[PDB]
């Protein structure tokens, strides 16, 4: 999904 | 580096290595966001006006009688993007757990969900003239460079007249990029366009999600087809  | 090639130095393990990741991850919403749930009301109203314009707006309007959820999890974009707006859905994914829990997930509405794949997208072949949109969002960093041209070839077969595959994802600054820990990888958008136009598919839009949390990738949304 969505990653830093 | 610019190619999964070069990244991904061994492609077995690539896969094999991401399978058992996601085999230990809980079933749920925070599972599959990686700690972003509070992202996912953002993300589906966002892809929901990119996909209205498609169905809406004609004359060769997408139709509404089915869609292809891929790598869908437990259906979080199937339960609130996909069944308000398409008749059917399919949902094909690699995990057995988040399909089984997807069954709990989706409630009374996850009736009209007609087959459950249990697939690698990189063996998967949906079947021709059947979906009116594919929907393809945060996995295609699953499948190295020509797999994931591959699979949206096999993709661009499945659709019904007028319709549409939409690729959603995280966009690297420069490169690509190898996440050690769900074993994928992260390309930019120049490797992203070329993947797709040198695969044989038309650009029909594409846009950059807005009012995302500042420390994380960008997020851009393609149509295709």
């Amino acid at each position: 999904g969505p990653k830093k | 580096r610019g190619s999964t090639s070069e990244v991904i130095e061994d492609e077995k393990q690539f896969y094999s290595k991401a399978k058992t990741y996601w085999k230990q991850i809980p079933p749920t919403v925070d599972g599959m966001l990686g700690g972003y749930g509070h992202i996912s009301s953002i993300d589906i109203n966002s892809s929901r006006k990119f996909l209205q314009r498609f169905l809406r707006e004609g004359p060769n309007k997408t139709g509404t009688s089915c869609a292809l959820d891929c790598g869908a999890g437990i259906g979080r974009i199937t339960k609130r993007l996909l069944l308000p707006l398409f008749r059917e859905v399919d949902m094909v994914d690699i995990t057995e757990d988040f399909l089984v829990q997807a069954k709990t997930y989706l409630g009374e509405e996850g009736k009209r969900v007609r087959n459950y794949f249990c697939c690698g997208l990189q063996d998967f072949t949906p079947e021709p003239d059947s979906y009116d949109v594919i929907w393809i969002q945060w996995v295609i960093g699953h499948l190295t460079d020509q797999h994931l041209a591959e699979f949206l070839r096999r993709c661009k077969g499945s659709l019904r007249p007028n319709g549409i595959i939409v690729i959603k994802d995280n966009m690297a600054q420069e490169g690509v990029i190898l996440d050690d820990v769900d074993s994928s990888v992260c390309r930019d958008l120049d490797v992203v366009r070329r993947i797709i136009c040198s695969a044989g598919l038309s650009l029909l839009a594409e846009e950059r999600q807005e009012n995302l949390p500042d420390e994380i990738y960008h997020v851009y949304s393609f149509a295709l087809r």
